[PDB]
Parts: C-alpha cells; sequence; structure tokens
RNA sequence: CGCGGACGCUACGCCGCGACGAGUAGGAGGGCCGCUGCGGUGAGCCUUGAAGCCUAGGGCGCGGGCCCGGGUGGAGCCGC
RNA sequence: GGGACGGGGCCACGCGAGCGCACGGGGUCGGCGGCGAUGUCGGCUACCCACCC
C-alpha cells in the first residue's frame, strides 16, 4: 500500500542521498526532489513527472493511469508540448485542476517547467 | 438559500459588539463608586483626632491589615528554618517582594527572618505602581503578563472579579476574597536599589535597611520599583 | 555581476578565532585538536581568570544563519552531472562545489551545463 | 454632500479633548439626527470578434518567492513627518556655520524650509556666501538680530530648486535671485555700526578660550 | 446587564429604542 | 582658519581595580573642572587623528598618510570633571596621554 | 459576463508559549566525529593523474573534525 | 417651595450607511551625499612585531 511503504522507503532505499546536513533525492517522477510523503512518485495511484524533451526543444509530461497498476508497460502515459510559455502552462494548470487528478502538486509543477522554458533559451 | 444565513451570523456578530459596550460601561461605574469611597476613607481617619482634639482626647487609628515584605539577603548560608519560610512566602531570589495580610498567626513568622526582609505599610500610590508596571500573572503554572481585563476574568470569574479596578479594591481593603488573588499574582521582580542602602545585615533602628519601617518603605519602592 | 541570493542576511557570529588544547606550544606531540583537560590541579577546567576559554554550547549559533556562506549560499557535494538535476528546483540557496578527484576533462562540461540552469559553481576555474 | 465643518471639540493635550460625550452629545445635536431604515474587454476585427483579457497571467515563475509582511501602525513616509525648530532661531539672526567648504563663516539666516534644512544667505559681497542650504543641527545661533519683515522673498525658490541634478558653472538665476534679495538685505546691516566686518571675519578658537565658559 | 443569559431583552429594548 | 575642534587627553579605560572594559574610554577637557558644567559636551562627536606609512583616501582630497576613528560622548563620569566615550572600534594602548580631539556641532543651543 | 486562489507535513516532522543552566568520583543519553574490514547499493570517481604528504591559499561546525583551490607524487579509492 | 434674574458636570438624553486622524496586537523612509584601474577600496580569521590588563 502507500503507509506501509512509506514506513519502508523512507530510510533506506537507493534513490534517496545524504551529505551536508541535506537530504535529496532522484526518483524518477519528482519534483522539489525531496524525501516527502507527497512529492513521492512510485507510491501513489497518480503521479505527476515533468521532464525536457528528448530533442532540444520541448516539455514532455509523464502521468499514469489507474487501471494497469502493477503493468510498468502501459501503466504511465507520456505526452509532449512545444509550444510558447502561457499556454503551456495554462495546459498544466487544467491538466492538474479540471481533473482534479492531485491538485497539490499545481504550482510546483508549473515552477519546474517555467524553470525548463527559462533553462531551453539560448544563452546569452 | 444563502441569504437568510448572512443575517443569522450577522446577529452574532451584532450581539456581542453589545456585550463589549455593556462590560464597558459596567468597568467604569465600578472605578467611580471606587474613587468615592477612597475619598470617604481618607477623610474619615482626619475628622475623629480633629474632633478627639477639640475635647482633649486621643484618637488611636486601627493598625492595618496589610504589609509589603521584601527579601535583601542572599541565598548563601542560610537557616533551614528560615528557608522554609522563605519558601512559604515565595521569597526564592534576591529583591521579591510579596503583600502579606496580617495577624497574629503571621508577626511571629515574619518575626524570625528579620535579619533577611524589610517590611512595611504601603500607601495607595506603590499598589498602583506596582500592578500596573511590574505586575505578571500566573496562569497556569506559566508566567503571562497583563494587558486586558479578560485574563483576570477567566481565572477570577467565581468572585466577581472582572478588571483591576477590583484587584486593587481588594488589596487596599483586604476582602474576604485575597487569597485567591495572591495566590495568583507571580512574585515581583524588583531592580537594584537606585542611591544605595545604608548597611543591609543590621536593624533599620540602627541605621539598617532590615526589621520594621513602617511608611518609609515608600522610599524605597519609589527608589526600587 | 555574480548570481544574487534571495535575501541576504546580517550574519553575526560569537566568536571568531579557535579552540587550542592547553599547553600546545610548549610541546609539538601536542596537537592543536581539542580534548576537554581532566586534571585536578587544574586552572581550566575550574575556569581562572585570565586563561584559556572552553567550548560550551552557548556559543551555538543561529538556526536561521547556521551553514551559511558570507555570499549567503549552502554548500553541497557534486561528483557528476546526474545530480545537478536535483538544483534545478532548488536553486537560490544553496551551490555546488566539485569534488577533488574529477578531472579535468569533464569539468568543461559540468560548469557549462551548469551556465544553463543558473546554479552557482563555488570553484569554476579550477584546473584549466 | 454637506459641508465639511470643523472639529467641535478643541484639543486640550495631544490625544486628550477638553469635552466628554455628553455635552458633546448635545453640543452635536444628536437629538434631532435620528437614523432608521472590467477584466473582459471586448474589440473589433477589421475571423469575428475577440475578447481581450486585462492584466494575464504570468509566463515565468522563479523557483521561490518570499512572504508577506505584518503591519505596524505608525510608520510615515519621509514627506508626512512633522517640523521643528529650536527655541532661539528666529528670522533674521546671526549664525556661525561650521562644517561645509565655508568653515566658520558669520552668515544670516532666512526661513525654515518644508523639508527641515535652513535657507542661509550671506551678502555675496561680504563673506562669499549665496543663497544656500544647511542643516539645523550644525548651526550655532549667535544672539544677533536683525529686521526681516520688510522683504519680499520670492516664490518659486524651495527644495526643488537647490537640489542636485545627476564640471559645474553658474546658472543666471541664481546670479539674479542672489542680487535681488542681496540688493534689500544690505542697508539693513550696513545701517548697524561694526557689522560689514563681523560678518565677514571667521571663528576661531585660541588658548584661554573655552566654549563652555563664553555664552554666545 | 452584564451576563449574557438574562439582559438579553434588556439589549433588545435598547435595539428598539436607539433606531 | 583656525582651529575649530577643542582639546582633549585620552586617560584610561573603563576599568575597576582587577579587571578592564575596553569599550569605553575616559576623556579629560581642558578648561572643565566639574560635573556640571559637562553638560555641554553630551552628545558631541569626537575623534581620534594618527598617521600611518601607507597612502590613504580623503574625503575631498588626495590620499594623505593620515587617518582616523571618529566616536561619540555618551555620559559623565565623576565628580570632577571626567567624561566616558564610546568609539565605534576600541582604541589602542599607544595613546595613553596623546592627543584626540572632540567637535561641537551636534549642537544644543 | 471571465475559467482564477503563495509557503507547507523527511509525523522519528514543523510551529508557538514559560520557567531554568555551577559541578569532581560517579550514572545515562545523542553523535550527518573518526579507523580497519563484509554483505547490499550509488549505470560513483580514476594515468586529460587515485592514495599519501606539504602549505603566509579560501571557508564551515559549540566542538570531535571535514571540505575546497594551489604544489609534489605515479595506481588504485570513497559516500550512503 | 425656590428664595421672584440662575456657572459647571452627568458612558443621562437584536442588521443605519459611508470617509479620516491615531502615544493603538515588537521599525520604516513612497529620504539624501561625496569616492573609485597600476593606485587604490574591501577580507574579522591565518603570519611576524609593539601596547594597555
Ligand atoms: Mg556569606
Ligand atoms: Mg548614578
Ligand atoms: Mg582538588
Ligand atoms: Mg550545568
Ligand atoms: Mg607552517
Ligand atoms: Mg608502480
Amino acid at each position: 500500500s502507500a503507509h506501509l511503504q512509506w514506513m519502508v522507503v523512507r530510510n533506506c532505499s537507493s534513490f534517496l542521498i545524504k551529505r551536508n546536513k541535506q537530504t535529496y533525492s532522484t526518483e524518477p517522477n519528482n519534483l522539489k526532489a525531496r524525501n516527502s510523503f507527497r512529492y513521492n512518485g512510485l507510491i501513489h495511484r497518480k503521479t505527476v513527472g515533468v521532464e525536457p524533451a528528448a530533442d532540444g526543444k520541448g516539455v514532455v509530461v509523464v502521468m499514469k493511469r489507474r487501471s494497469g497498476q502493477r503493468k510498468p508497460a502501459t501503466s504511465y502515459v507520456r505526452t509532449t508540448i512545444n509550444k510558447n510559455a502561457r499556454a503551456t502552462l495554462s495546459s498544466i494548470r487544467h491538466m492538474i485542476r479540471k481533473n482534479k487528478y492531485h491538485p497539490d502538486l499545481r504550482m510546483a509543477a508549473i515552477r519546474r517547467a517555467s524553470a525548463i522554458l527559462r533553462s531551453q533559451k539560448p544563452v546569452m | 438559500n444563502f441569504a437568510e444565513l448572512k443575517i443569522k451570523r450577522l446577529r452574532k456578530k451584532f450581539a456581542q459588539k453589545m456585550l463589549r459596550k455593556a462590560r464597558r460601561k459596567l468597568i467604569y461605574e465600578k472605578a467611580k463608586h471606587y474613587h468615592k469611597e477612597y475619598r470617604q476613607m481618607y477623610r474619615t481617619e482626619i475628622r475623629m483626632a480633629r474632633m478627639a482634639r477639640k475635647a482633649g482626647n486621643f484618637y488611636v487609628p486601627a493598625e492595618p491589615k496589610l504589609a509589603f515584605v521584601i527579601r535583601i539577603r542572599g541565598i548563601n548560608g542560610v537557616s533551614p528554618k528560615v528557608r522554609k519560610v522563605l519558601q512559604l512566602l515565595r521569597l526564592r531570589q534576591i529583591f521579591n517582594g510579596t503583600f502579606v495580610k496580617l495577624n497574629k498567626a503571621s508577626i511571629n513568622m515574619l518575626r524570625i527572618v528579620e535579619p533577611y526582609i524589610a517590611w512595611g505599610y504601603p500607601n495607595l500610590k506603590s499598589v498602583n505602581e506596582l500592578i500596573y508596571k511590574r505586575g505578571y500573572g500566573k496562569i497556569n503554572k506559566k508566567r503571562i503578563a497583563l494587558t486586558d481585563n479578560t485574563l483576570i476574568a477567566r481565572s477570577l470569574g467565581k468572585y466577581n472579579i472582572i478588571c483591576m479596578e477590583d484587584l486593587i479594591h481588594e488589596i487596599y481593603t483586604v476582602g474576604k476574597h485575597f487569597k485567591e488573588a495572591n495566590n495568583f499574582l507571580w512574585p515581583f521582580k524588583l531592580s537594584s536599589p537606585r542611591g544605595g542602602m545604608k548597611k543591609k545585615t543590621t536593624h533599620f533602628v540602627e541605621g539598617g535597611d532590615a526589621g520594621n519601617r513602617e511608611d518609609q518603605i515608600n522610599r524605597l519602592i519609589r527608589r526600587m520599583n | 555581476a555574480a548570481l544574487r541570493p534571495l535575501v541576504k542576511p546580517k550574519i553575526v557570529k560569537k566568536r571568531t578565532k579557535k579552540f587550542i588544547r592547553h599547553q600546545s606550544d610548549r610541546y609539538v606531540k601536542i596537537k592543536r585538536n581539542w580534548r576537554k583537560p581532566r586534571g585536578i590541579d587544574n586552572r581550566v577546567r575550574r575556569r581562572f581568570k585570565g586563561q584559556i576559554l572552553m567550548p560550551n554550547i552557548g556559543y551555538g549559533s543561529n538556526k536561521k544563519t547556521k551553514h551559511m556562506l558570507p555570499s549567503g549560499f549552502r554548500k553541497f557535494l557534486v561528483h557528476n552531472v546526474k545530480e545537478l538535476e536535483v538544483l534545478l528546483m532548488c536553486n537560490k540557496s544553496y551551490c555546488a562545489e566539485i569534488a577533488h578527484n574529477v578531472s579535468s576533462k569533464n569539468r568543461k562540461a559540468i560548469v557549462e551545463r551548469a551556465a544553463q540552469l543558473a546554479i552557482r559553481v563555488t570553484n569554476p576555474n579550477a584546473r584549466l | 454632500k454637506g459641508k465639511p465643518h470643523c472639529s467641535r471639540n478643541p484639543v486640550l493635550v495631544r490625544g486628550i479633548g477638553r469635552y466628554s460625550r455628553s455635552a458633546m452629545y448635545s453640543r452635536k445635536a444628536l437629538y434631532k439626527r435620528k437614523y432608521a431604515a472590467l477584466a473582459t474587454v471586448t474589440k473589433p476585427v477589421g475571423g469575428g470578434t475577440r475578447v481581450v483579457k486585462l492584466r494575464k497571467m504570468p509566463r515565468y515563475y522563479p523557483t521561490e518567492d518570499v512572504p508577506r509582511k505584518l503591519l505596524s501602525h505608525g510608520k510615515k513616509p519621509f514627506s508626512q513627518h512633522v517640523r521643528k525648530l529650536r527655541a532661539s532661531i528666529t528670522p533674521g539672526t546671526i549664525l556661525i556655520i561650521l562644517t561645509g567648504r565655508h568653515r566658520g563663516k558669520r552668515v544670516v539666516f532666512l526661513k525654515q524650509l518644508s523639508s527641515g534644512l535652513l535657507l542661509v544667505t550671506g551678502p555675496l559681497s561680504l563673506n562669499r556666501v549665496p543663497l544656500r542650504r544647511t542643516h539645523q543641527k550644525f548651526v550655532i545661533a549667535t544672539s544677533t538680530k536683525i529686521d526681516i519683515s520688510g522683504v519680499k522673498i520670492p516664490k518659486h525658490l524651495t527644495d526643488a530648486y537647490f537640489k542636485k541634478k545627476k564640471k559645474y558653472e553658474i546658472t543666471e538665476q541664481r546670479k539674479v535671485d542672489q542680487k535681488a534679495v542681496d540688493s534689500q538685505i544690505l542697508p539693513k546691516i550696513k545701517a548697524v555700526p561694526q557689522l560689514q566686518g563681523y560678518l565677514r571675519s571667521v571663528f576661531a578658537l585660541t588658548n584661554g578660550v573655552y566654549p563652555h565658559k563664553l555664552v554666545f | 446587564i452584564a451576563h449574557p443569559k438574562l439582559g438579553r431583552r434588556a439589549r433588545a429594548r435598547i435595539a428598539r429604542g436607539l433606531r | 582658519s583656525g582651529r575649530l575642534w577643542c582639546k582633549a587627553i585620552f586617560a584610561g579605560y573603563k576599568r575597576g581595580l582587577r579587571n578592564q572594559r575596553e569599550h569605553t574610554a575616559l576623556l579629560k577637557i581642558e578648561g572643565v573642572y566639574a560635573r556640571d558644567e559637562t553638560e555641554f559636551y553630551l552628545g558631541k562627536r569626537c575623534a581620534y587623528v594618527y598617521k600611518a606609512k601607507n597612502n590613504t583616501v580623503t574625503p575631498g582630497g588626495k590620499p594623505n598618510k593620515t587617518r582616523v576613528i571618529w566616536g561619540k560622548v555618551t555620559r559623565a563620569h565623576g565628580n570632577s570633571g571626567m567624561v566616558r566615550a564610546k568609539f565605534r572600534s576600541n582604541l589602542p594602548a599607544k595613546a595613553i596621554g596623546h592627543r584626540i580631539r572632540v567637535m561641537l556641532y551636534p549642537s544644543r543651543i
């Protein structure tokens, strides 16, 4: 379940990191990257992940369905957005709001993608 | 329908606005009545000596019912029977002061520690300038100050003591409910005396600071307070 | 002219020197590390006047300005490129400090990647 | 509607009115005043019509914000303070300027500005000190006054006139208003005996002078 | 008039003399 | 074109007998010889002027060789005319007996 | 009419209010202090130079101590 | 009862609406001015030396 494996994963995983009186986490669908109950992506039934495009430009969005939970093959779903700056943030505010799908992760799933759009700019 | 539920919430906001108004007329009237009773209690202790000098007799006033007890000496080198007393008046540091009502059963207790205290009989002003300035409460074994009447009216509502000026009428004229407003007051934290004491050890008679000093203790509260 | 921290608080500290072991300079076999002296004749443990002070806990620092560099950044220790994806969200508070054994053909590709993400690196011109 | 009348009770001390709320009720006559009872903006196109939005959503958030701060009550910006004087300074007195590059010249006071600083104008023929702002704190007041009420000070000169802009060159209006005031002030100080060399010389200490001993 | 249980009608009639 | 300050001879830190607290340094002022006179010298900006080897900047001038340590006068001391002073940085022991200045200009007259 | 509302909560966490702090022999608890080794794990680092030494180089921690830059050195090493 | 023109004080005389000053649940400026490339501005700590205790 969920609270069972948080009581298991919270200290002896391998995606976990400890140095300089700090704590981070390298999960494949995490944001803010830090070990907490709400930002882990392997436990819940519903998970949000925001990644850079495999090409040079764009932002992919890894969702997760509910039907096939134990089938890691077709459990997630990837979409790709390669547009301007406003409507991408609107289509993420809509993906997380108007489906009532895990609404806690909205502002951080906008901040991280406004940092990918800041990132993929041609540097001066 | 969410047309009526708004007005129903506004009734509860107006009923308490009227309850603060009918508590702010009450504290003002309970104060004005006392301001009349303190004139009457000071003048009538003069008038019996003017009529007793018209004839040629004498007017002895009654012995007062309130003393103010300050510790002056330290924690080191203390007699064990003494230290129990100074922990039955709740005087733990140096320079702590309390208010003690008087009787035969508490003069003989305040006699055995004459070398460590300097007690007196306070005036009306130096009760104001100890409640308003250095007066902290005791709420749940803590030390919470006094910035409102509602901090008194929680722990003293069962004695018709709903403000500060009733607690002062109780202390000055010692009412029935003195214990429940003197265990409540945390012990005071006075400062060091300005100018300087004469000599700490000896009695006030031979030029010291200890012992009785019946109305010179307001010359040690205007100095220390 | 740099990467500005988020907020720049006034760092105050309660002691700026070190602690040295008692009778450290008369000998060489005494190191300058701290060892609480446990005699009975002694002057330090019983706090005489004008001697070497001791390390109590009162010299501790405020939890808001603890571990803070003078520039206003905290530190973090990085080996490869893969751990800088950690800091693309926590950016304006913590800084990276590249390890020692990393050779000089990789720092060319780490610092460039750590200029897109707008992450401060404490030692960017290490080897050349 | 209705005119704004002045405040009915006067002020006795700072904070305390002289009338209570009973003589104020009958003074107000509160016996006869009973009381009982945008973002969407459309536009045409020369398709269809488009509805624009005012104050649209951002395009780039930072990775971390800073929180709001609390509210105090009694903190005003500088242009909304009170302005003070000393007791001794009046218009027409004689001052001893101290700290400029005009170190120690005996000068003449005019007025108090709206920002606080003084309007200290020496006669430029005597002390080489024109109309020039100084500060009240740095000025020692020599008890020696002249009459001033027969002047016509211009109304365009203020702090916005002396305030810095950014070598230098003197504007011709400084030469105008300096001559215009000095041609009215100067016959008052010339007609007093032994003053045009007094304003002229400088204050300086020497052996046998202690400031707490002489009165000035 | 003070304690809220009894004098509610007294503050009632005061609300129906103050307007 | 003359002196616009007043003489003041530094005398000692605020010490007890077997301690010392160097953050409050005493002064004597030539002309004053009681505690009743020293109500003129409260809040006056005092200073200290020395000189060194290297060349340093100077506000409104070419870089000279001289340096300063500003300060402030806080309260009286004794019944004779001694007075305390709080400098920003605490003073050296080289100046016991030397000359510091006090100004007058934060006046109250 | 409009499609809008910061931060947080590793619950062994985070935040707030009060009084207190001396200490030998001695007792207990926390140690993201440290050494040498084994199961696990870091798609770890390494002859474009690892351990180890040196240092008037830059810094953090109450402290035990650690980390970085600059020199020598030449083949194996560390964190959780 | 006035005494046949009498001055000061009384928190007496179950939805009223809008505005502003404030000794009011812990500081703000919606205020400014001079110094800056081969000689100068900063660096508490870490190195040598002097002094007060
Ligand atoms: Mg003793
Ligand atoms: Mg004194
Ligand atoms: Mg012994
Ligand atoms: Mg202890
Ligand atoms: Mg060495
Ligand atoms: Mg070999």
